RNA sequence: AAGGUAAGUAU
């Protein structure tokens, strides 16, 4: 709720980089 | 593309006025007989509104082949090389005696049904020699242009 | 409260989804055109086809041997007058618009304007005369007649 | 305003001011009074209301937000039924609380945020507080309070409701909340400040202020297509109206040499077209493009002016393949449409038996004599005073029984001087029009006027309340009735012609 | 001068379609070496405008007076 | 505010992290005659809405180079036959493959792709340009008509949109309902003012 | 704890 970008360190680390793109 | 490239390196007008002690000077009507305007790329600039408005054309005057011509030049320009296809084939289906229109969709069209186009356009209009001389190009076979031109005379 | 879940509008994807329904509708038409459009000896014989043409060359000397308006007008049946006789053209409307082809007098529109101006240049009294909230409704949200056959 | 600023946000307190600038938002409170006024004032014997006031408030009570009292005060006829207090979208009433003879409104304005923009809680909340309060005052124990939203533009009402009070408001809110002027001065400066707009591009526009430029050396087309689709109307005393059809002309109009290019159509063509108004502008605007690539390119314009609106968009269409010509719009309505009322055009082209392309020279033997410029300035004059009579215009374009048209041309052939007399006298008939179906002095039309009223802009200016937009006075607005004095004489005038009509 | 002086730096109808943009109607990057380069409504479906805009040649590019004169010593 | 596209009024940033979007955010409320009602977006009970990455909307290198030498032998293919058959690649043969060689496809249908064939060592030139521009190029190793554009943002924009509730969920945020504007559809902003 | 003072005439 903060809005501050975190560092994805370690989070969505699960998901490929190939998602969502076409 | 051109043949060579590997990975590394419109609205035309049937109306004509002749321009030559009376307040009046009828000038003759003149029809020419095909009008092929270069393809202008990149002169519309609202896509959508022209579309809309081409789509008036041919509702209003569907006895119009300029605004078939247009209508469907202006799906080629944009890439969408299967609607314009398809608007051709319409303008066929009310435009049959202007061999504008048959000689464009001879163009648009793939190339074995293209082949069918004129195959079709004889029945419509069989004097045009023009769309004759258009299925020797057609045709890649020696043998049918040995029958079309043939089948012309 | 528990809120409705609506639907996201989202300007992109409801511009892709027009173009794939252009696109599948394309296609459709298509194989409907190829439906028909794919359902059209001497060919090679030279001689047989030049024995054919010349016997069609004497083939062709043996033969030789009002009612129409049913549209509107913008105006009042108190406004044209028995004794003179006017032209009616067009109203201006976008090509675009759907709008009925309503039909005007320019001297009777300039007319309409002047005295819509001079009402509107005399000052307002009162708005209640002396429906709801009259001045807020009509103007935010033309006596015309239509043609009945030959004419109304 | 009442606009609560969380910390310092410099420029949003300067956009703030900017937009609510020569006190927004009392005007905005007392153009809302009035409107409730008015709509309580007219169903005032339908809902037993006595009478309606307009209570006499500071004019900060806009601004106060700790506290609050009433601005409409409603008198009863015999009494109310107050129902229990409840929101303004409660279809559900019990009119069974209370009773009363007095009925306070408030109207309560606010400038919501994104986590308290919900206007029923707030409404509630500020009746609630307002009403078991020891500082706000009210002149009675039962009333309604409407909140307005003007960040979110909601509206909603909290309170007491008598019977036929609840669907009114709800009407009387909406109308107002679509339509009213300080609400519309409030959205205007808030759309000059975000500046975003609803479709209404600037281009290149013909206006009586650029009128001076187009007389250059330049081709231009002065393109008219109101005379395409046109029917005679007749009233017959002994039977009914009836209408005919006649020929069409489009013009195309050069004022440069002076060649009308006039397109005869005839009646057949609208044979079996049910949409008649887009086919006379696609036949139209086929017609110049053909013209256009008739002549040589040395004669071809370069900009086409169009009187009519309608015939923008199909011009731009059909003449896609010549970019280089500009395509203006004229605001102001040029006289075109009149040259057909001249003798020799509208016969000439009713009996027309076949459509045709013919060339006229509107400019007969004046270009040996004064410029184009002139030329053009005289022939507008002069259509524009066909237009406005053809009847006495037709008198004064001969001067003298000596003065005849040959059949080469159109207008008849005069002298320096007396085209200088025949400019001033039908300059005279077109101000005389002006002066009379207006009503004004034609000694108050200043030289500046005049020129507009030749050329053909007229402006108009039904909502003059945008006058918001430029002991103090902002409350001291108050509401009106027939009640009084001024009400009941407009009341017992006509009193006497309703008598003829009465029953029993 | 003055108008010619206008001419040259008044707003073009090009240069007027350039910084419109459509509210709501998301657009692909052009420029990839600059992000925040768009044509607005130029090109762009909703401008109004169904021809292309032409170029304004009153703004033309062309060398200044002195650098005339060393093309002249030049050739 | 920040990831909001620009056309909408925000200032279209791209995110490479974990930004949540708090649901509070997400909801918003309209006014019609049977008075006012309220909207949410996440209707499936899932967490708190995440804008999208411009992490996941890259491809990599190496499947964007096996795409390329697929798509490029495709090509030649296609081009062998068009050649023995008489006619052009029109476009339509070459749509399954659009956006996916390293030179991208788009720059065999680039109108000026003739001068371009002229232009030899423009990487070398283009890397060069550091010592002439006073301004660093971020694109420095690639050329946009030469190379193509190799990447794409729709995907991202489309579910930065879809993942801020949509039109109606980022414009509660704004004053555009202030605007009394009745629809989104016909407007246009005006980067500079007039004056 | 702040970086959150409208300024201006008049007594």
């Amino acid at each position: 709720p903060t809005g501050e970008v975190l560092s994805l360190v370690g989070k969505l680390e699960g998901t490929r980089m190939g998602d969502k793109a076409q | 593309v051109d043949p060579r490239q590997t990975q590394f390196g419109r609205n035309t007008l049937m109306d004509m006025r002749l321009s030559q002690q009376t307040v009046v000077d009828p000038k003759g009507y003149l029809t020419d007989l095909n009008s092929m305007i270069p393809t202008h790329g990149g002169d519309i600039n609202d896509i959508k509104k022209a579309r809309l408005l081409l789509k008036s054309v041919r509702e209003t005057n569907p006895h119009h082949p300029p605004a078939w011509i247009a209508s469907a030049r202006l799906e080629e320009v944009t890439g969408k090389l299967q609607v314009a296809r398809n608007l051709i084939m319409k303008g066929t289906e009310m435009c049959p005696k202007s061999e504008d229109v048959w000689l464009e969709a001879a163009r648009l069209q793939p190339g074995d049904t293209a082949k069918a186009v004129v195959a079709q356009a004889v029945r419509h209009l069989p004097q045009s020699v023009r769309i004759y001389i258009r299925a020797a190009e057609l045709e890649t076979d020696i043998r049918a242009k040995k029958r079309v031109l043939r089948k012309a005379l | 409260e528990e809120p409705v879940t609506a639907d996201v509008i989202n300007p992109m994807a409801l511009r892709q989804r027009e173009e794939l329904r252009e696109k599948l509708a394309a296609a459709k038409e298509k194989r409907l055109l190829n439906q028909k459009l794919g359902k059209i000896p001497w060919l090679d014989d030279t001689a047989a086809w030049i024995e054919r043409s010349r016997q069609l060359q004497k083939e062709k000397d043996l033969a030789e041997k009002r009612d129409l308006q049913g549209l509107t007008v913008e105006h009042a049946i108190d406004s044209f007058r028995e004794g003179e006789t006017m032209i009616l053209t067009l109203k201006d409307k976008g090509v675009l618009q759907e709008e009925e082809d309503v039909l005007v007098n320019v001297n009777l529109v300039d007319k309409e304007r002047a005295e819509k101006n001079v009402e509107l240049r005399k000052k307002k009294p009162d708005y209640l005369p002396y429906a709801q909230q009259k001045p807020r409704s009509i103007l935010s949200k033309p006596h015309s007649f239509r043609l009945e056959q030959g004419g109304t | 305003t009442g606009i609560f600023m969380h910390g310092k946000i410099p420029t949003l307190k300067i956009s703030l001011i900017q937009i609510f600038r020569a006190h927004l938002w009392q005007k905005i409170h007392e153009s809302i009074v009035m409107d409730l006024c008015q709509v309580f004032d007219q169903e005032l014997d339908a809902l037993e209301i006595e009478t309606v006031q307009k209570e006499t408030i500071h004019p900060r009570k806009s601004y106060k937000m700790n506290s609050s009292c009433a601005d409409i005060l409603l008198f009863a006829s015999y009494k109310w039924n107050v129902s229990r207090p409840s929101l303004l979208a409660d279809s559900k009433d019990v009119m069974d609380s209370t009773t009363t003879q007095k009925y306070w409104i408030d109207i309560q304005l606010r400038w919501g945020d994104y986590d308290s923009h919900d206007i029923e809680r707030y409404a509630r909340a500020k009746f609630l507080d307002y009403t078991t309060d020891n500082m706000s005052i009210y002149p009675s124990p039962t009333g309604v309070l409407i909140a307005i939203d003007l960040a979110y533009n909601l509206h909603s009402a909290y309170g007491n409701w008598f019977p036929g009070s609840k669907p009114l408001i709800q009407q009387a809110m909406a109308k107002i909340m679509k339509a009213n002027p300080a609400l519309y001065v409030l959205r205007e400066r808030i759309r000059k400040g975000l500046q975003l707009y609803s479709s209404e591009p600037t281009e290149p526009y013909l206006s009586s202020q650029n009128y001076g430029e187009l007389f250059s050396n330049q081709i231009i087309w002065f393109v008219d297509d109101t005379n395409v689709y046109r029917v005679t109307i007749h009233k017959t005393f002994e039977g009914n109206l009836t209408t005919k059809p006649i020929n069409g002309a489009i013009f195309i109009f050069n004022p440069r040499t002076g060649q009308l290019f006039l397109k005869i159509i005839h009646t057949s063509v609208w044979a079996g077209q049910k949409r008649l108004g887009q086919l006379a502008k696609w036949k139209t605007a086929e017609e110049v493009a053909a013209l256009i690539r008739s002549l040589p390119v040395e004669e071809q314009p370069k900009q086409i002016i169009v009187t009519r609106k309608g015939m923008l968009d199909p011009l731009e269409v059909h003449l896609l393949d010549f970019p280089n010509i500009v395509i203006k719009g004229s605001e102001l309505q040029l006289p075109f449409q009149a040259c057909l009322k001249v003798e020799k055009f509208g016969d000439l082209i009713l009996k027309a038996t076949e459509p045709q392309m013919v060339l006229f020279n509107l400019y007969d033997d004046w270009l040996k004599t004064i410029s184009s410029y002139t030329a053009f300035s005289r022939l507008i004059l002069i259509l524009r005073a066909l237009h406005v009579n053809n009847d006495r215009a037709k008198v004064i374009l001969k001067p003298d029984k000596t003065t005849i048209t040959e059949p080469h041309h159109i207008w008849p052939t005069l002298t320096d001087e007396e085209w200088i007399k025949v400019e001033v006298q039908l300059k005279d008939l077109i101000l005389a029009d002006y002066g009379k179906k207006n009503n004004v002095n034609v000694a108050s039309l200043t030289q500046s006027e005049i020129r507009d009223i030749i050329l053909g802009m007229e402006i108009s200016a039904p909502s003059q309340q945008r006058q918001q937009i430029a002991t103090s006075n902002y409350e001291t607005q108050t509401f009106s009735s027939k009640t009084e004095w001024r009400v009941r004489a407009i009341s017992a005038a006509n009193l006497h012609l309703r008598t003829n009509h009465i029953y029993v | 001068r003055y108008r010619k002086m206008k001419e040259r730096l008044g707003l073009t109808e090009i240069r007027k379609q350039a910084n419109r943009m459509s509210f709501g109607e998301i657009e692909e990057d052009a420029y990839q070496e600059d992000l925040g380069f768009s044509l607005g409504h130029l090109g762009k479906s909703g401008s109004g405008r169904v021809r292309q805009t032409q170029v304004n040649e009153a703004t033309k590019a062309r060398i200044s007076k002195t650098l005339q004169r060393t093309l002249q010593k030049q050739s | 505010v920040f990831y909001t596209p620009k056309e909408l009024g925000g200032l279209g940033m791209l995110s490479m992290g974990h930004v949540l979007i708090p649901q509070s955010d997400l909801r918003w409320s309209k006014q019609t005659d049977v008075g006012i009602t309220h909207f949410r977006s996440g209707m499936s009970h899932e967490e708190d809405q995440l804008i999208p990455n411009l992490y996941r909307y890259i491809q990599p290198w190496e499947s964007e180079f096996i795409d390329s030498q697929r798509v490029w032998a495709e090509y030649a293919l296609k081009r062998q036959e068009a050649i023995a058959q008489n006619r052009r690649l029109t476009l339509e043969d070459l749509e399954d493959s659009w956006d996916r060689g390293i030179p991208r496809i788009n720059t065999l249908f680039q109108k000026d792709r003739h001068t371009l064939a002229y232009d030899k060592g423009w990487r070398v030139r283009t890397d060069f340009k550091q010592y002439q521009v006073l301004k660093q190029n971020p694109f420095w190793w690639t050329h946009q008509r030469h190379d193509g554009k190799l990447w794409n943002l729709n995907n991202y924009r489309t579910d930065m949109i879809q993942a801020l509730g949509g039109v109606e969920g980022i414009l509660e945020h704004t004053l555009f309902k202030g605007t009394y504007f009745p629809t989104w559809e016909g407007l246009f902003w005006e980067k500079a003012s007039g004056f």
